[PDB]
């Protein structure tokens, strides 16, 4: 791709200059992200075609990889419930597929195109860096406080377990 | 006073500063009396 | 003293690699 | 396929003052962090 | 035409790459002396009995220190304020044991920095400049004299001088809080306002100038190439900067005068550092920071604590632990 | 002793600052450039370069 | 610009650069979806923070 | 107590004395 | 032998100071 | 946690930097050589809007 | 003319106090923060969270008042007024320290609003947004210190309290419990802040002492006009002065001012990185080589080991009153102390 | 030690003399502006 | 040079401003005074008066320990 | 359905009705009344 | 000439000044509270 | 294995220093 930089795909057929339709690129990438998210939830984590994920007892004595059924109730928003992680990936994958379709089909408003400078790839860099640090703060928090996705047999116990005498009790 | 319908601005500043130093002096008096005076 | 066994190599590389980057970029300037 | 020359190439510069600033920054960062690397 | 007039013309010459001047005739020898002795002592000096209790503290790199922990340890408490040059020691090893290199380095350094201030005046005079850069440099000089000279004089021992090292500096700060409550001293509070505000105003000024630079380059090259050294024109739009900052807060909070703004930039951290240097210099005579321990009592007379009382508990911890074999008597009076 | 010593140390320091300010200004005013550098006869513009 | 078979398949997916809907378009519906997303993030944050307690589970390793 | 009443009265008289001199000189146009 | 590394980094800083003063880019009015 | 907390905080600067460079791309090499009447106080009813001149 | 553009016209009118779109975030939140501070330090106690008086109503002064941090029993509960602790009771909300997350979160959003205001006014005036980029330093310090540090700890209790002596307590706490002076991230912050103060002082003095004589008064301040095109001071004379005094000098004014930005902002960002480390007790507490040597050889003493002893004493003597929820009963015989003190 | 003391006393006296006699050698006249005084 | 509002020096030197603010600023001052001196501020913010830091049945600091039921805890603390 | 859930829903309603909605209404009103003549 | 009385600047000035004077009167009353 | 304690730093420097010399001289070529 370095040597053969000058592909016609990358040039607007109206002008002669290089151009990337960033909204259409977003639709395609969001559709595919939605497909991969849905598949990872529905096949891998459920065990339908896949191994599932690490689950354990509350005291980290019997940790093993097992298929996990999704939890569609409010207990799907318990961060220590692995069925919540499966539901997330099915529902957010479905929503990503639907949002991908919208973004593949509907052009941006002119107000949003000019306001967010959608002809500039640096706007994608700015918003992507923003989403990426949001996600990094989230993974730092769920690592530090504990989660179904950060089991103590894999990463060690938390400081709050020592703080409250969780294991002592 | 002197100015017609207009109090001089330096008089306003003198009165406001005298009031400001008065309330600051009251707070420094209250450091030595009542609550927070250690007696 | 019972120092870290990787301390010397970490210190020399931590100094040397950006020193090399700056020297490379300075000497080629004017090309 | 042809291997056409890229027009987006630009020379990189680092002037002598920037080199001195960078070398000083690198040296003082080594001075600062070497004790912690040795621990 | 005389040899002395030729030497006077060379010493005061504006053509020298480093200006010497008559203050430089004192500064160069003293600073070189203190620099040489400091480097040698920081690398290789034997341990120093700083507290005078035959418990020598190792300060040099060769005796097990790193860069952070290394120091040129202050002279012995047994010496006190006594003058201890090399020739008053019976051997060099005794001079090293008693912390003589500290006295040598400090005394030469302090002469050197006072002559550095005078040299700043001197070059400003030879260049036809206004002379008050040395007045601004008097604030770090006052702080250095406060910690290396004035606080030892007030406490009666160079052993109480700030050590010439990083962790020794931290030890000095912590023991100073234990003994003086410098955090609760309104002059340190002005120092902190001086350095915090000086950094704030450094960032605002730099940000406002960089924000308002005149377009003179492309976005390929660095914007700094839009300035030519010696150019007559101004490189940024002060009116744009003022029109930004007087809408950020309000119009009359913003400097429209560059001279007034630059004066304020000079004056604020200089005044703050002057105040905190006088705080340390007055805490030398143990005029300490504010004591609000048990200031609040309930109607019965039971103490209601504040944050000052918790701070006092922290100060106690430091105090009862510092120089832990030095004290024989119930009060730390100096 | 504490009040008198602290007061006079601080007074002494600020009077050294005042000495530097008035000595420097006396020197510049007697030499004629206390109000700033004259643009035409700026002395650095006639000096050789340092390096 | 060199043509390639894949580039010819992928070409209509990079052919509408700069094409906009005039005016505000679908921005009100977008703002509604952002408001619902903010409410969702508030819900899951307050569940994790234990500021929002619901029946049927407890935010704990046992659940 | 009446001591602090007199202290404040003497202080208030002394405080008004200076601005009184300034005010009579400004009101009558003296050599300000 | 950690002293060797400390002496080296301090010597590098001082040598950079010497070369940055004695062989600086000279300021020129153009 | 450390790595990802520190990177997340540094990536906040990157957002602000690249967001700024996106929104302020026309002045990245510097402001317009005029900009004298546009920034003055009270001349225009709206800040920066040239069509809202008071002429008063 | 649609309603959005009419509202944009009204919000961006030239008036004594610029509002903008960002003011809708900035002006309520900041008013919630500062007033929430001013209320707390005037009226609200910390007696049930800390066992301390922290208001003017209780007799504390400006140095000793605070909006103190909440009780440690709440953990990192956001402590909404309507939340499951206060349950809408205003008085109980004040007593449990709900004013601390009120001021800290409204302050966070207000700081966001202020940075957005910097961006908005920079765009409307027509300048580059480097004031906002410089203001990221204070946001990094606020976010690391007041939010990320207690979030790594047990509760909001160990966050700094919004007061003078409460901040001093937090400072001494990080000394004795974290050895935060020994942290290179802090040392870089100190270098940046002292360097920024140095740069402020030296640049202001250099400009004021290389001024061109452009007027007749000894008052040199009126020899400047904001619409003038020429520099008011000699860059050439300043450069020659500092080249002969110090060895080097600025030759480029643009690099000078960018450096004046760069030094304290980089200092703030580096110290924020260190505070994020302290959130997880990832301290630069010890040099293990010097500890092992001192453990095996009781003649070896450095200033580092002396500071370790200082921290030990401060921890043992401060912890029962500073952490009253822990019920630390330390008898007098277990407290470390030197001879005769 | 005595030889060192005499040498240091001589060196310090020579540098201090230079400073005093240098500033006594019409140093107001050594300035780029007016030098009548 | 002026955004359009009345200048502050023209306002605070006017007779009407002082007629109004000669009443409004003392009324706000004595309103804050009566907020404290009637004891209303104590009950409003839950701040103890100098005789309620400790009771006859509690001589220790009333440090909160319950996660949720703090109303009952504070009542018990009195 | 819990008391904390009810309080959260009331927090949404009162955050709209106390802060968001009258600020929105007053801003729209004062913008449409105090317009700029171009 | 014919300046408006009530402005955004008016609301800004009073939003701070009015509880400022209220609080200052409160702290002044606080100075006379006895133990 | 009980290897020489200086073997790693000697190997890395023995490779890295002439590598740096060659890279410096190559990148500046054409000046
Ligand atoms: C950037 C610049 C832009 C500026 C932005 C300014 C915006 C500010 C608004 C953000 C406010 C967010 C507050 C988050 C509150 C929180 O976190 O509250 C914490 C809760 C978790 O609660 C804690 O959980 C701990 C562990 O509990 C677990 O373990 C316990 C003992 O074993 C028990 O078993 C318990 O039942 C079980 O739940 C303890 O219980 C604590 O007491 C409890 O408070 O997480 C949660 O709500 C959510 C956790 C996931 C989200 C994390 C995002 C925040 C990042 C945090 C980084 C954390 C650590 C790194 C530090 C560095
Ligand atoms: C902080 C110290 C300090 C500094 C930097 C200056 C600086 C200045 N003085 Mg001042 N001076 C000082 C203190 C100082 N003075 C004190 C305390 C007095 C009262 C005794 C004077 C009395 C004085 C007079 C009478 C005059 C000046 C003048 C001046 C200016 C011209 C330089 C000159 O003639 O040298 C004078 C410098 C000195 C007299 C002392 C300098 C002290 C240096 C900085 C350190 C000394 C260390 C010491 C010599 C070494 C230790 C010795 C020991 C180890 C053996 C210059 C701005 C002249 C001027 O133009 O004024 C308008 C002038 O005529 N000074
Ligand atoms: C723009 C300004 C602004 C912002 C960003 C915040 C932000 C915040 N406030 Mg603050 N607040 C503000 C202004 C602001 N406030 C003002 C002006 C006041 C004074 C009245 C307060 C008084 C206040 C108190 C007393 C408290 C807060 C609290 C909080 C925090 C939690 C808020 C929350 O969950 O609300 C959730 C609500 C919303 C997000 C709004 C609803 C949004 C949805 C999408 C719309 C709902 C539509 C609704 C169903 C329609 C029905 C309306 C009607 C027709 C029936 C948060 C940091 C709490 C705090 O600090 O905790 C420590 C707290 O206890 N605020
Ligand atoms: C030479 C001495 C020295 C110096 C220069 C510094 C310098 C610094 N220290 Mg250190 N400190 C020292 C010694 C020193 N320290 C010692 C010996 C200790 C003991 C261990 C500490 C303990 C210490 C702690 C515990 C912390 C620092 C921190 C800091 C940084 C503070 C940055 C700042 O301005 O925050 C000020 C705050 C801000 C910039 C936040 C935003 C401020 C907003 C904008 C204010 C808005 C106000 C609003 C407009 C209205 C206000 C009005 C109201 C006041 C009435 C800075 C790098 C902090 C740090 O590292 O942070 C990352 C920190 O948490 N220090
Ligand atoms: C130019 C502007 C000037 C404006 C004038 C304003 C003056 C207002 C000042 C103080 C207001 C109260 C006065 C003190 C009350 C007297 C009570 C008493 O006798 O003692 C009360 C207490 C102890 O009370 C003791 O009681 C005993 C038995 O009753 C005896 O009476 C003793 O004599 C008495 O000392 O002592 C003090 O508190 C005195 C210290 C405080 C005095 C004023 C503090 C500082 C005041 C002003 C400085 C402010 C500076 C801010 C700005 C500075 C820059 C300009
Ligand atoms: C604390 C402070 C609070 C601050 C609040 C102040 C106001 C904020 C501004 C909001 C701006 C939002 C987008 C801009 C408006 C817009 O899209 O264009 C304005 C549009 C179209 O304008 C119309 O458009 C027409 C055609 S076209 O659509 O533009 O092509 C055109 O003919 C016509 O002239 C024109 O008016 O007008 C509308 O139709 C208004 C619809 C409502 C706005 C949508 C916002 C979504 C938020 C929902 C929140 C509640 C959801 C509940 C969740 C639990
Ligand atoms: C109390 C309400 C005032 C708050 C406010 O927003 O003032 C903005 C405007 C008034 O000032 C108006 O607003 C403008 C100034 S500004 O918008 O306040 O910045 C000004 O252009 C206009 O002539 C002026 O009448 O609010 C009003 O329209 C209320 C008119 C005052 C009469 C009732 C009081
Ligand atoms: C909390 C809260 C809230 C809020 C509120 C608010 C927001 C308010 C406020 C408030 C305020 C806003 C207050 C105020 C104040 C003030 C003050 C307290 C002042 C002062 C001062 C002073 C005392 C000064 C002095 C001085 C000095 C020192 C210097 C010089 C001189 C003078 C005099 C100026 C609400 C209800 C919503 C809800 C609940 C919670
Ligand atoms: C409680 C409300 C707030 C109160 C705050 C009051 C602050 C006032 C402090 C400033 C004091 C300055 O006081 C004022 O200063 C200006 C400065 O040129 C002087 O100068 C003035 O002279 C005359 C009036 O005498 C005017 O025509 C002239 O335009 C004006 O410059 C005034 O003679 C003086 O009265
Ligand atoms: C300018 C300063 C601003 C700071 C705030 C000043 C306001 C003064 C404080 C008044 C406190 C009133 O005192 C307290 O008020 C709350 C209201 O929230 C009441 O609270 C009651 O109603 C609320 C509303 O549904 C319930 O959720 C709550 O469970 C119940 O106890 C308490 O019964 C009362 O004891
Ligand atoms: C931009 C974001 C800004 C948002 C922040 C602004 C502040 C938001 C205020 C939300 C306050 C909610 O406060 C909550 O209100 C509800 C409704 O009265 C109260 O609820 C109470 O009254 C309702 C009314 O019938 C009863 O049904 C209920 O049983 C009772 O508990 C809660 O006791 C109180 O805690
Ligand atoms: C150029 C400017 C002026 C510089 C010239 C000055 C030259 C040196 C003058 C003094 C140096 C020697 O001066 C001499 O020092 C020795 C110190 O060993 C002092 O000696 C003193 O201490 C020694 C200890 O060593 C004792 O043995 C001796 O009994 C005692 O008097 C002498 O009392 C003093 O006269
Ligand atoms: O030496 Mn140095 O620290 Ca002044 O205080 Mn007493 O001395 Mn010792 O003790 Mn605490
Ligand atoms: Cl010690
Ligand atoms: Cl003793
Ligand atoms: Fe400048």
């Amino acid at each position: 791709h370095w040597v053969f930089w000058d592909l016609e795909l990358f040039v607007d057929p109206r002008t002669g200059e290089s151009a990337l339709d960033l909204p259409k690129m977003f639709g395609i990438h969001l559709f595919l992200s939605g497909l991969l998210c849905f598949g990872f939830g529905a096949f891998h984590l459920t065990g339908v075609w896949g191994p599932g994920m690490w689950v354990s007892d509350p005291y980290g004595l019997t940790g093993h990889v097992q298929p996990v059924a999704p939890e569609w109730g409010p207990a799907g928003f318990n961060p220590f419930n692995p069925g919540g992680v499966v539901a997330h990936h099915i529902a957010a994958g479905i929503v990503g597929i639907i949002a991908g379709l919208f973004h593949l089909t509907v052009r941006p408003p002119e107000r949003l195109y000019k306001a967010l400078r959608m002809g500039n790839i640096e706007t994608v860099l700015s918003s992507s860096i923003a989403a990426v640090f949001f996600a990094a703060f989230v993974v730092a928090g769920t690592m530090w406080y504990g989660n179904a996705t950060t089991p103590i047999e894999l990463f060690g116990p938390t400081r709050y377990q020592w703080d409250k005498g969780y294991f002592q009790e | 006073m002197f100015a017609e319908g207009r109090i001089p601005l330096w008089v306003v500043g003198v009165v406001a500063g005298i009031g400001a130093i008065g309330v600051l002096g009251l707070f420094f008096y209250g450091a030595y009396a009542g609550l927070g005076s250690s007696m | 003293m019972q120092v870290n066994n990787l301390g010397f190599i970490a210190s020399i590389l931590f100094v040397l690699v950006p020193t090399v980057f700056l020297l490379i970029l300075f000497i080629q300037t004017g090309k | 396929m042809d291997r056409n020359s890229n027009p987006n190439r630009q020379p990189v510069e680092l002037n002598r003052t920037s080199l001195y600033l960078g070398l000083l920054l690198v040296a003082v960062l080594g001075i600062l962090f070497s004790s912690y690397f040795f621990n | 035409a005389s040899l002395w007039e030729q030497f006077c013309q060379w010493v005061t010459s504006t053509n020298n790459r480093i200006y010497v001047g008559w203050f430089g005739t004192l500064m160069i020898p003293t600073l070189l002396t203190a620099t040489t002795c400091f480097i040698i002592a920081f690398i290789a000096a034997p341990p120093v009995d700083i507290d005078g209790i035959r418990e020598p503290v190792a300060g040099s790199l060769l005796y097990g220190n790193n860069i952070i922990s290394g120091a040129v340890v202050p002279s012995s408490n047994a010496i006190g304020l006594h003058f201890y040059p090399i020739w008053e020691a019976a051997s060099l090893d005794e001079w090293l044991y008693n912390g003589g290199p500290y006295q040598l380095v400090v005394f030469h350094f302090l002469i050197g920095i006072f002559c550095y201030m005078g040299r700043q005046w001197e070059l400003s005079y030879r260049l036809g400049m206004r002379p008050w850069i040395c007045v601004a440099y008097s604030a770090p000089v006052s702080a250095a004299t406060a910690v290396f000279l004035i606080y030892p004089i007030g406490q009666g021992s160079f052993s109480d001088g700030m050590p010439l090292g990083i962790s020794g500096t931290f030890n000095f700060m912590i023991v100073f809080q234990a003994e003086h409550n410098i955090l609760m001293h309104p002059f340190h509070m002005l120092g902190v306002a001086g350095v915090f505000g000086g950094s704030l105003f450094s960032a605002m000024h730099g940000s406002l100038v960089t924000s308002s630079l005149v377009r003179e380059t492309t976005e390929v090259e660095s914007q700094n190439y839009g300035y030519k050294f010696g150019q007559e024109e101004e490189t940024y739009n002060i009116v744009a900067a003022h029109g930004y900052f007087g809408r950020l807060i309000f119009q009359y909070a913003s400097f429209n005068n560059s001279r007034s703004l630059h004066f304020f930039l000079g004056a604020w951290p200089v005044i703050g550092i002057w105040f905190t240097a006088m705080g340390v210099s007055t805490m030398a005579f143990n005029l300490n920071g504010f004591n609000f321990n048990q200031s609040i009592l309930d109607s019965q007379g039971r103490v209601i604590g504040t944050w000052a009382d918790v701070l006092n508990r922290a100060n106690i911890g430091f105090e009862v632990m510092h120089e832990r074999n030095a004290h024989n008597f119930p009060l730390d009076l100096a | 002793r504490a009040w008198l010593a602290t007061s006079h140390f601080v007074l002494g320091f600020f009077f050294l600052v005042g000495h530097l300010w008035h000595a420097g200004r006396a020197r510049a005013a007697a030499a004629g450039f206390e109000k700033g550098i004259d643009r035409e006869t700026e002395p650095t513009l006639f000096m050789p370069d340092l390096d | 610009a060199q043509r390639t078979r894949l580039g010819d398949i992928l070409r209509p997916l990079n052919s509408e650069y700069g094409k906009v809907v005039p005016g505000w378009g679908t921005t009100p519906v977008m703002g509604v979806f952002m408001a619902l997303f903010l409410v969702f993030l508030l819900i899951i944050l307050q569940i994790y923070n234990s500021s929002l307690i619901l029946e049927g589970f407890s935010v704990d390793w046992a659940g | 107590n009446l001591e602090p009443i007199f202290q404040l009265t003497f202080l208030g008289l002394i405080v008004l004395a200076g601005p009184a001199v300034v005010f009579v000189l400004a009101f009558r146009g003296g050599d300000l | 032998m950690e002293s060797v590394a400390y002496i080296l980094v301090l010597t590098m800083a001082l040598a950079v100071l010497f070369f940055a003063i004695a062989f600086r880019e000279p300021p020129r009015i153009e | 946690t450390f790595g990802h907390a520190v990177f997340a905080l540094l990536f906040f600067f990157g957002h602000i930097w690249h967001g700024s460079r996106t929104l302020f791309r026309d002045v990245f090499a510097g402001v317009d050589p005029g900009l004298e009447e546009q920034v003055e106080f009270g001349v225009f009813a709206k800040v920066g809007d040239l069509s809202t001149r008071k002429e008063a | 003319r649609g309603w959005f553009d009419v509202l944009d016209d009204w919000l961006k009118r030239d008036r004594f106090v610029f509002i903008g779109w960002s003011g809708l975030l900035l002006f309520p939140c900041a008013f919630m923060a500062l007033g929430g501070w001013l209320t707390g330090t005037t009226f609200v106690t910390s007696w049930y969270t800390h066992g301390l008086a922290s208001s003017y109503l209780e007799g504390a002064n400006f140095l000793t008042v605070a909006v103190s941090s909440p009780a440690d029993a709440f953990g990192h509960s956001l402590l909404f007024l309507w939340g499951p602790e206060a349950q809408g009771n205003l008085t109980r909300w004040f007593q449990i320290g709900g004013l601390w997350p009120f001021v800290a979160l409204h302050g966070a959003f207000g700081l966001i609003g202020f940075m957005l205001r910097q961006f908005e006014i920079s765009r409307l005036v027509g300048i580059r947004p480097y004031n906002a980029i410089a203001f990221s330093g204070p946001i990094a310090v606020f976010v690391s210190v007041f939010l990320m540090y207690p979030l790594g700890q047990s509760s909001w209790f160990f966050a700094p309290s919004f007061g003078v002596a409460g901040i001093f307590r937090f400072i001494l706490f990080l000394q004795g419990f974290h050895n935060w002076t020994l942290n290179p991230f802090h040392m870089m912050g100190v270098a940046g802040i002292l360097g920024g103060a140095l740069l402020c002082a030296i640049h202001g003095a250099t400009v004021e002492n290389t001024l061109f004589e452009d007027g007749e008064d000894s008052n040199t301040f009126r020899a400047f006009e904001p619409t003038q095109a020429e520099e008011t001071y000699s860059m050439v004379t300043a450069n020659r002065f500092w080249s002969q005094i110090f060895g080097i000098a600025f030759s480029n004014k643009r690099w000078l001012h960018f450096f004046m930005l760069f030094v304290p902002v980089t200092g703030l960002w580096m110290s924020s990185v260190g505070i994020v480390g302290l959130a997880l007790n990832l301290r630069a507490y010890d040099f293990v080589s010097q500890e092992l040597r001192a453990a095996e050889d009781p003649e070896f003493e450095t200033f580092y080991t002396a500071n370790i002893l200082l921290n030990e004493g401060m921890r043992a003597w401060m912890a029962p009153q500073d952490q009253p929820h822990e019920n630390f009963i330390f008898p007098e015989e277990v407290l470390p102390r030197g001879n005769a003190l | 030690m005595l030889t060192l003391k005499i040498a240091v006393y001589i060196v310090v006296g020579l540098f201090i003399s230079l400073f005093i006699f240098g500033f006594l050698s019409s140093d107001p006249t050594r300035n780029p502006g007016r030098k009548d005084f | 040079g002026t955004t359009g509002e009345r200048p502050f020096s023209d306002i605070v030197t006017s007779i009407r401003y002082w007629v109004i603010h000669s009443i409004t600023i003392p009324m706000l001052f004595i309103a804050g005074w009566l907020f404290v001196s009637t004891g209303l501020a104590y009950d409003a913010f839950g701040t103890p008066r100098p005789d309620e830091y400790f009771t006859q049945t509690r001589q220790e600091l009333p440090i909160l320990q319950e996660r949720y039921d703090i109303n009952q805890e504070i009542q018990e603390f009195n | 359905m819990t008391p904390s859930l009810a309080n959260f829903l009331w927090s949404l309603v009162l955050g709209a009705a106390i802060v968001l909605i009258p600020a929105t209404v007053g801003l729209i009103f004062i913008s449409q009344k105090d317009k700029i003549t171009r | 000439v014919t300046y408006p009385i009530f402005t955004v600047r008016w609301l800004a000035v009073h939003t701070l000044a009015v509880p400022s004077v209220f609080f200052v009167g409160a702290i002044a009353a606080m100075q006379f509270i006895q133990r």
